[PDB]
């Protein structure tokens, strides 16, 4: 038949592409050329073509040559699958470090030996760091073995996975070197973040949620356990961050791996189209297309055998980019996967004709195709038109492989449901919505009595024998025990904050049910759950999170229990928000979801349930007395710590006789006092002398950095200025705020504070943080502070002390006042916008733009040269922080305002006239000219010396910082004349102006 | 960081025993799998730590040697070596076999464990490597081997078993389980598997000549190899052995073994002599025989034997902290009771090792228990545990392959069908003339007939692998009973005839009766180790040049006794060719798709080259033309040119034409000339080693190299050759018609070399040179450089015979001095003697003081034997040797019968 000969001819030509270099025993085929290594990426990605052969062989075999056959292909697949988890099995305590802490040092070796499956180079000579390789990995795993393929042997193999699934599950704010090996745009790698990794990871971790690897014939320990929390916060960074690969790329054509055949992990079909429209539109050339704009590799520049490109890539590496044909054979394979044809032969006919043919008559893929060394100034002028010629190695296995996938898909001899049995295909259909049950407890018999006076009914924390209620921290705790192995030198999961999705879920242990309440509702971490509205407020938020994705089986479940601290001040009736908050729940409608309220009993037919199985068995003294006999909070609190700062870190105070209670004993009951005044003024100074620390800081600092931001820390000036722009690791973040901070410790908790405000806010409101690049905690509190001052009418002391009594629900109210903006009135709005330094949206373009004709923009003598344009890009971060730089010279806030106006006046002057200046501006005579000006016609009008002061050390009078932009008398009409005059000043005696 | 090989094998054999117990709950939740997963992985890292090592094999396959032995011990941790050959060794086959025996048991029970096709040539290759193992000594189970522990290699009868076993399972298998068309097969060579019974019948009695037992006979005559089907024997064996090693507390390893006991000190690898003696006594218990016995009692279905022997294990087993069952490797004695155990043995009470109480224990033995109890508590079945049918009863050996024939145990009349074909048109018409039908070969143009090479050579293309490196199975001669199927090579029938009777340039092939004789032994040979089913096909071929006049008779003479049915007691059929071939089974090849004178020494030594030359043209008798072809050999070299081409050429011709006209002494001095050996002197020398003789290669009165071990064929055909250059002409070839002669009447008649254990060509040469001078008498003594074979076998048989009265008792006395005869029971009366000599004999001023001997020997050990032969070799009157023997058996007799 047809097909057994497309079959048969198939099979040879695999056979003598791939199989001809398997490497028997170790399995592991050389990574292409004459390199003698293995890459696991490669690796990994050249076997899709043999296990589709042999998949195909087995539904048609029904005969014993094609049963050996098929056999034969799936044994060698199982062989080298067996053969790449032997070497990183080997490497058992590079993962056990890697689980603590996270550095490029304790990272597993990318490239890996031949035969004896030894170490090539050291820790110091490449980037050993690629989570996507494992990530495609261990998600083909998964893939092998839901569709029948043995993989796993021993048991202790199943904790090794599970070690690793910890070892991966923090990508979402860890940086890697990346896919090609090169770290960031240019060469000297620095690790950074891109969408490429969490995408292939998330996938993933998706993948093995309940697939267990002994098939149908396991055990109740045959499954790998996974959270859900992480899977969210990966899907959530994706979204955030899919336009761009990263904050140096604009594109990158390995975003199509991520949003094709492998790893399908992406929403809202909307920004696939519109990525690969983009991807087409920018990256598509002749002969296939380029990983990324400014690429040196294979160039006739650049000097190849010298590495980490020096900083002259002015244009050296501009339109010749040389070619990537593996993007143009993904687009056939995604084509032909959903829906397409059409899209599938125009690629098809596209790809047969930059094909080679070598020996035997066979297809080939080449690796790019490299510009001819003397026809190099004809494609500045006329890009992508110029012929190019075949360079370097081609014996390209990955794309060879996806190549002969994709043909025998198109054949039709295999069907799309086969190559992936866990239906990955079905991630863009839409689900409705998610209906989330609440349940209410009572403390005590009180706070039942007071809600039955209510009318609202529920059951005490007994009564309910069977069901039995914890806080978080133990089931986080339980959960740092799976996968431990002692012989093997395994600690298992590291312990680890618990969201919500986590405690929604009823659990089983030992024949028990166990329900765990909401983390924000612990008291003995931070303050925040002492406050009603701020409890109403993260209460309604997890509930919408929770009714958004739910991706689970089954109801959520929520436990909602009234603490003694709920109450009034007389104890004897719930708060008014509480009460509130309640018939709200009630009704089936409240925040943004569905509520239904009833008890335990009915909730427990239909929950979704956790079966754990890991758990089953297998003169000091003078001051002291002082101490006893003051009064007071303020004193007790600052003799408290006068004596834990000197003698007292541990040491015990001896003040009971009978008991010994230590500083920090006193210290910790001292909060139980303190609790009950609310008295906001020592509540934060003894928290820093405890030193909270705050949960859930890392992942609030890399949302925050993830929208294209810089964050600061510290009052000026520099250095003690800091700049985190990576993300850093929780202890590393703590040390950095605490050095910042110095000896004043409530700035560390005030800071907290406020990047916690700031990381819940940008969520709800992304529109706010708008016309600001670069986010100063200390300017910020300096803004609150004068602000406070100014409304009070007090001083400096004052206001700090008023400020630091403010709740924290004021707190937040002040600060979204202030972002929102929302003699005396001009001046102050000039401050503000200084101290915040609200530039324009396109103040950089527009300044990109009078550079290009202009030499140069000095300002207080430092000058900016104007061959910077070339250097680098409007879009590009350096110059933006560049102009920042050179603009915040000046102190004065108001001084920075004039200096934009006057700029962008400038700017918009330019475009009038068609000429070059050729000649260095400096706009403080700009700004000297107008204010001379001003005072003169002040002046001639015939206004007294008393309106006309003079500022102390400025020497701009204060009325023209009082005087509105536009209208007549403006301060814009005064800067376009003195900018007129400067430019006729150094003018060839002629303007010809012309619009 | 040390592993062994057995130990690892036997716990995933236990493990595996364990998942087949299991395997019967369909609830098992998942028990069966994690041990069926651990078996495969430790199958597949054994099978990894093998191939890793590829070009040891290789270097095996042509010269074996220790220092290409494959490595037994490597680490663990990388899989790697860790310890230099020069401190254990690393020669030992039987972990191979039984590895080997254990896979393919594995793969009959279902499981996986061969992945591609690199795995069936490293497969084969080991076959074939381990295929020669009858010849090479290995280090023995133990790792110690001799007794004395010096650093020697010997025989080891367990390891021969274990080979046999392995080789019995692997035949006709294939190796991909379920499914398998044409690359799951491998192909055995029914020589070796013949030699290796041989060798072990041969040796089977005693386990070695150093060690008159062992406990290491046990598993191999037990359920891991079961390979002693005789039952007489086999039960004589278990007596001996469990009446000489059984202890209280265990099994001895064996008698006067100095392992690990008191006395022994960790200073000095090898022994000193005299210590073993000094070491007896303290010998150590090993309680893990008890486990095979009672395995062995369940499977021969004894109760009794099982319920004894479980009593006698419940006192000695420990327990953990916990109560588990532990099972101690060894028992010692203590200080104090060195000397007291002696006078009493056995009476006092021994300590526990160290692996017995806590923090060490023994996988193996633990295994071992762990399988005996799982077979005692009736869990399992016989027949589950061996899937391949190891062990049958005696009423079911009926129609067996390889071990029994159809026509029962005791029973051997197997007809074996005979094929007639011609050479020639003109000899087939002149035989039917006479009545004799014979068909010529262009009338079955069906059939093709080939030469033994072909088949050969088909075999060497065989095996061949280009990833790694593989040579194939080695170019070796194929025996009667390979060649005596039928192949089928490229969809064409191939039929080969037995190598008697291609062209052979040696000169007794000419001799008729040579030819009666050898196809008589060979249609014995055929009849006797026939198992197979189907008939042997035979082929013979008779040529026109055969007859030569006269000769025509005694021809006509065995081919009507063939016509007629019987030759000698063997029933033969006789019918066309075409019609045997239809109907009967063909083997297949399929892999090859895939894939007196005038002239005196001394007068004419000194002449010149062109004399010489001229001489040779113009000079037509045999002896003159070869010496003169001999002088210019040794004076101008192989390279001249005569006036009939190359010298070497001219040699060549003239060997053929004296071979033609079959005068005797011109065709020696020319297969002299030639240095040409017969292919058989390696199966000879070693059946003779194993034996018990020895054998000396050298001329009478003059320097004799003495062979205790077996030996490459290059090194024992240099050594001759340097012994021909140094000595005589012609004694090569004649040596070499005395050493087949030999071997075949050895092999035919081994009762007739009773008596004499070194074994001298040369001494016998001058026997017969005396009795054939004796038997001339007045008439000079015939040359015999010019006797025909048939005359020096009927004069070696004459002289081998036991000798009777009439002739004179001094040409009696030198024969039976000349052949080294020694009386039946001489070695005991010498060692019975020498206990009851305080002083000590002295004979031809050679001394063997009593001590040494005393406290290094034993009764019945080879090497006293060997230095008592060594003392009286220096005897030179054969008849004074045979009258001191006389003389020292009277004394033997009469000091017996009076001890006063």
């Amino acid at each position: 038949s047809n097909s057994g000969v497309r079959l048969d001819g198939y099979a040879r030509l695999v056979q003598q592409t791939i199989l001809c270099h398997q490497n028997p025993v170790t399995g592991l085929l050389p990574a292409s050329y004459d390199q003698k290594d293995a890459w696991v990426r490669d690796n990994v990605y050249s076997i899709l073509a043999v296990w589709g052969l042999g998949l195909a062989y087995r539904k048609n075999a029904d005969r014993d040559e094609d049963k050996a056959k098929a056999y034969e292909l799936e044994q060698s697949v199982v062989k080298l699958m067996r053969g790449l988890l032997h070497c990183m099995i080997r490497q058992v305590d590079k993962v056990e470090s890697f689980k603590y802490s996270q550095s490029t040092k304790d990272s597993l070796h990318a490239k890996y030996n031949t035969k004896t499956c030894a170490t090539v180079v050291g820790d110091d000579q490449w980037g050993h760091l690629q989570l996507d390789a494992t990530s495609v990995y261990l998600l083909f795993l998964a893939q092998m073995t839901a569709s029948g393929l043995h993989i796993i042997h021993s048991l202790d193999e199943v904790n090794f996975i599970q070690n690793l699934v910890f070892y991966i599950e923090a990508a979402y704010k860890t940086a890697d070197f990346g896919i090609w090996e090169r770290g960031d745009k240019t060469n000297q790698g620095i690790s950074e973040l891109n969408a490429s990794s969490v995408g292939m990871a998330k996938a993933a971790l998706e993948a093995l949620d309940e697939l267990d690897l002994f098939g149908v014939k396991g055990g109740p320990q045959s499954v790998i356990h996974v959270l859900a929390d992480e899977v969210q916060h990966c899907q959530s960074i994706l979204n955030s961050l899919l336009p761009r690969a990263s904050t140096s790329k604009e594109v990158d054509a390995s975003l199509l791996s991520v949003v094709s055949f492998p790893a399908f992990a992406v929403e809202d079909s909307q920004l696939v189209e519109l990525t690969k429209q983009e991807i087409i539109t920018k990256l598509q050339g002749r002969y296939g297309c380029c990983r990324f704009l400014r690429d040196g590799y294979k160039t006739p520049k650049e000097d190849p055998n010298r590495l980490y490109y020096e900083p002259a890539e002015l244009k050296l590496f501009e339109n010749i980019e040389c070619e990537w044909p593996l993007f143009w054979t993904y687009f056939i394979l995604d084509g032909v996967f959903s829906g397409n044809a059409e899209q599938v032969q125009e690629y098809k006919e596209a790809l047969e004709a930059v094909l080679i043919k070598g020996k035997n008559g066979v297809p080939l893929l080449p690796e790019l195709y490299s510009v001819p060394p003397d026809r190099v100034d004809e494609e500045y002028q006329n890009p992508h038109t110029v012929d190019r010629v075949p360079m370097g190695k081609l014996p390209h296995m990955w794309g060879q492989s996806l190549y002969i996938l994709g043909s025998l898909m198109a054949e039709g001899f295999l069907a799309p449901g086969e190559i992936d049995p866990l239906n990955r295909r079905f991630s863009t259909v839409p689900k409705p919505d998610v209906v989330v049950q609440v349940s209410i407890l009572a403390e005590t018999e009180e706070i039942k009595t007071i809600l039955k006076d209510k009318g609202i009914y529920v059951e005490t924390i007994a009564e309910v024998y069977p069901i039995r209620v914890q806080p978080a921290r133990i089931l986080s705790h339980i959960y740092s025990s799976l996968g431990c192995n002692n012989r093997m030198k395994l600690s298992g999961r590291p312990y680890r904050h618990m969201g919500v999705l986590g405690t929604s879920k009823l659990y089983d242990i030992r024949k028990t049910i166990f329900t765990f309440t909401p983390q924000f509702i612990d008291q003995q971490q931070f303050y925040l759950a002492l406050d009603n509205k701020m409890i109403v407020e993260m209460l309604r938020t997890d509930l919408s999170y929770l009714c958004s994705r739910w991706r689970m089986t089954g109801q959520p479940t929520i436990t909602f229990p009234i603490s003694h601290s709920m109450l009034d001040e007389d104890g004897t009736s719930l708060n008014s928000s509480i009460l509130a908050a309640l018939r709200k729940m009630q009704d089936g409608y409240f925040g943004g979801a569905r509520v239904q309220t009833g008890k335990l009993s009915e909730f427990l037919t239909t929950s979704c349930c956790t079966h754990l199985s890991f758990m089953d068995p297998g003169d000091f003294k003078a001051l002291v007395l002082q101490l006893k006999e003051t009064s007071s909070l303020q004193e007790q609190a600052d003799i408290l710590y006068m004596l834990y700062t000197m003698k007292g870190p541990d040491w015990n105070t001896e003040l009971y006789n009978e008991r010994s209670a230590t500083v920090r004993e006193l210290l910790t009951e001292l909060y139980g006092k303190v609790g009950e005044i609310r008295h906001w003024g020592l509540i934060r100074y003894i928290s820093g002398i405890l030193r909270k620390k705050v949960e859930a800081l890392d992942e609030a600092c890399t949302d925050l950095l993830s929208h294209q931001k810089h964050l600061t820390v510290g009052l000026p000036p520099e250095p003690r200025e800091k700049t985190i722009s990576a993300p850093l690791p929780y202890e590393a973040l703590t040390q950095l705020i605490d050095e910042a901070s110095e000896g004043d410790m409530s700035i560390s908790i005030l800071t907290q504070e406020i990047m916690v405000y700031l990381a819940m806010y940008m969520r709800t409101q992304p529109g706010l943080f708008a016309e600001m690049f670069r986010l100063r905690i200390g300017l910020i509190i300096q803004v609150m502070a004068t602000e406070l001052a100014h409304s009070l009418r007090c001083s400096a002391e004052e206001a700090t002390e008023g400020l630091m009594n403010l709740s924290p629900s004021a707190m937040k109210n002040l600060l979204h006042h202030i972002l929102s903006g929302k003699q005396g009135q001009w001046q102050r709005r000039r401050r503000l916008d200084g101290a915040l330094n609200r530039v324009p949206v396109g103040f950089y373009q527009k300044v990109w733009k009078v550079l290009q004709k202009c030499h140069g923009l000095s300002v207080e003598g430092f000058v900016l040269p104007s061959s910077t344009t070339r250097e680098m890009t409007p879009g590009e971060i350096k110059f933006s922080v560049h102009v920042e730089s050179v603009l915040n010279r000046v102190p004065q806030p108001e001084y920075r305002q004039l200096l934009v106006e006057a700029i962008l006046v400038l700017t918009m002057l330019a475009d009038i006239e068609i000429h070059s200046i050729g000649s260095i501006i400096a706009v403080e005579k700009i700004v000297h000219i107008a204010n001379d000006l001003f005072l003169q016609e002040q002046k001639t009008l015939g206004a007294d010396d008393t309106m006309l002061a003079k500022d102390p050390a400025s020497g701009i009078c204060t009325l023209l910082y009082d005087s509105a932009p536009s209208g007549r008398f403006g301060t814009m009409t005064y800067l376009s004349k003195a900018a007129a005059t400067y430019v006729q000043e150094f003018l060839p005696h002629s303007i010809c102006a012309m619009q | 960081q040390k592993a062994k090989i057995q130990d690892s094998l036997y716990c995933a054999a236990g493990a595996w025993a364990l998942a087949l117990a299991y395997r019967r709950i369909d609830d098992d939740k998942g028990r069966t799998h994690e041990l069926e997963h651990s078996a495969i992985k430790c199958m597949r890292g054994i099978l990894y730590c093998y191939m890793r090592q590829a070009d040891k094999v290789q270097q095996f396959k042509q010269d074996p040697r220790p220092t290409t032995c494959l490595h037994s011990v490597f680490n663990v941790h990388t899989g790697d070596e860790l310890l230099s050959y020069e401190e254990y060794g690393h020669l030992q086959i039987n972990a191979v076999s039984l590895y080997l025996l254990y896979l393919v048991e594995m793969i009959s029970s279902g499981l996986q464990i061969i992945y591609n096709t690199d795995e069936v040539s490293f497969i084969q290759n080991l076959v074939f490597c381990v295929e020669r193992v009858y010849r090479v000594p290995d280090f023995g189970v133990w790792e110690r081997g001799s007794k004395y522990n010096n650093g020697s290699t010997e025989l080891h009868s367990s390891s021969v078993g274990l080979a046999k076993a392995a080789l019995e399972a692997i035949n006709g298998f294939n190796l991909f389980g379920n499914q398998g068309c044409s690359w799951s097969v491998i192909f055995v060579d029914l020589d070796a598997h013949n030699r290796n019974r041989q060798t072990l019948c041969s040796l089977l009695p005693r386990e070695s000549r150093s060690h008159n037992t062992d406990a290491a006979l046990l598993p191999c005559i037990s359920y891991p190899a079961f390979a002693l089907d005789d039952e007489v024997l086999f039960s004589q064996t278990l007596d001996k052995v469990v009446r000489k090693l059984k202890g209280k507390y265990g099994f001895k390893r064996f008698l006067r073994d100095g392992y690990r006991t008191s006395l022994e000190d960790p200073n000095r690898c090898y022994y000193k002599p005299a210590e073993i003696k000094l070491f007896d006594g303290i010998e150590c218990e090993f309680p893990i025989f008890f486990l095979y016995m009672m395995i062995d009692g369940v499977f021969r279905g004894n109760p009794k034997q099982v319920q004894e022997y479980q009593d006698l294990l419940t006192p000695v087993l420990h327990h953990t902290t916990e109560g588990y069952p532990v099972v101690p490797k060894y028992y010692y004695v203590p200080a104090d009771f060195v000397e007291y155990e002696k006078n009493n043995p056995g009476s006092q009470k021994r300590f526990p090792s160290n692996c017995g109480r806590d923090g060490k224990l023994f996988l193996w033995g633990q295994a071992l228990y762990i399988i005996a109890k799982l077979l005692a508590d009736e869990l399992i079945s016989p027949k589950d545990i061996d899937p391949v049918q190891r062990y049958v009863p005696l009423k079911d050996q009926r129609n067996v392959s390889m071990r029994f024939s159809n026509q029962g145990p005791l029973e051997n009349d197997l007809v074996v069908h005979v094929a007639l074909i011609a050479e020639s048109q003109r000899l087939q018409v002149f035989l039917n003339t006479y009545g004799i039908q014979t068909q010529t070969p262009q009338q079955v143009e069906p059939i093709q007939i080939w030469p033994q090479q072909e088949l050969v050579k088909a075999y060497l293309q065989l095996g061949i692998n280009e990833k790694l490196g593989l040579s194939g199975r080695p170019d070796r001669p194929i025996g009667c009973l390979g060649t005596s199927k039928i192949y089928r090579i490229l969809g064409k029938t191939v039929v080969c005839y037995p190598i008697i009777f291609d062209l052979s340039d040696f000169y007794m092939s000419q001799d008729v009766f040579l030819l009666i004789d050898d196809i008589k032994n060979a249609l014995q040979f055929i009849k006797q180790y026939w198992k197979m089913h189907g008939r042997p096909l035979f082929l013979v071929l008779i040529r026109e040049d055969n007859i030569r006049g006269s000769r025509f008779n005694p021809i006509l003479d065995m081919l009507a006794a063939l016509k007629k049915g019987i030759i000698g007691g063997v029933k033969v059929h006789v019918d066309r060719l075409q019609t045997l071939i239809s109907g009967a089974v063909v083997e297949q090849l399929d892999f090859l798709r895939i894939s007196q004178p005038d002239v005196n020494i001394s007068e004419w030594k000194d002449k010149p080259t062109h004399e010489i030359l001229q001489k040779l043209n113009d000079c037509s008798c045999l002896a003159s033309q070869a010496i003169l072809l001999g002088i210019l050999l040794k004076r101008e070299g192989p390279n001249f040119i005569t006036k009939e081409g190359t010298v070497s050429d001219h040699i060549e011709r003239v060997y053929r034409r004296a071979g033609s006209q079959k005068l005797w002494l011109a065709v020696r001095y020319g297969a002299a000339f030639t240095q040409k050996f017969s292919s058989s002197i390696a199966p000879h020398i070693t059946t003779f080693l194993v034996h018990g003789k020895q054998v000396t290669l050298g001329a009478f009165g003059h320097e004799e190299e003495v062979i205790s071990n077996p030996l490459s064929p290059r090194v024992i055909q240099n050594i001759i050759y340097y012994k021909c250059n140094t000595h005589d002409e012609r004694e090569a070839v004649i040596q070499q018609e005395l050493v087949i002669h030999i071997g075949w009447i050895i092999s035919n008649n081994p009762e007739l070399f009773s008596g004499m254990l070194k074994i001298r060509i040369g001494w016998i040469i001058h026997a017969m040179e005396y009795e054939l001078q004796i038997r001339g008498g007045d008439k000079p003594a015939l040359d015999l450089y010019q006797l025909s074979p048939s005359e020096v076998k009927q004069l070696l048989l004459d002289i081998l015979q036991p000798q009777q009265n009439g002739r004179c008792w001094l040409n009696r006395r030198q024969i039976d001095g000349s052949l080294n005869r020694t009386p039946t029971g001489f070695y005991d009366r010498v060692w019975q003697i020498l206990e009851r000599t305080p002083n000590g004999i002295i004979v031809a001023g050679k001394h063997l003081p009593q001590q040494p001997t005393l406290s290094d020997m034993t009764m019945y050990e080879m090497n006293f034997s060997l230095l008592v032969e060594d003392t009286l070799g220096n005897i030179d009157q054969p008849q004074y040797r045979q009258i001191v023997v006389e003389l020292l058996m009277v004394v033997s007799i009469v000091l017996e019968r009076n001890p006063e």
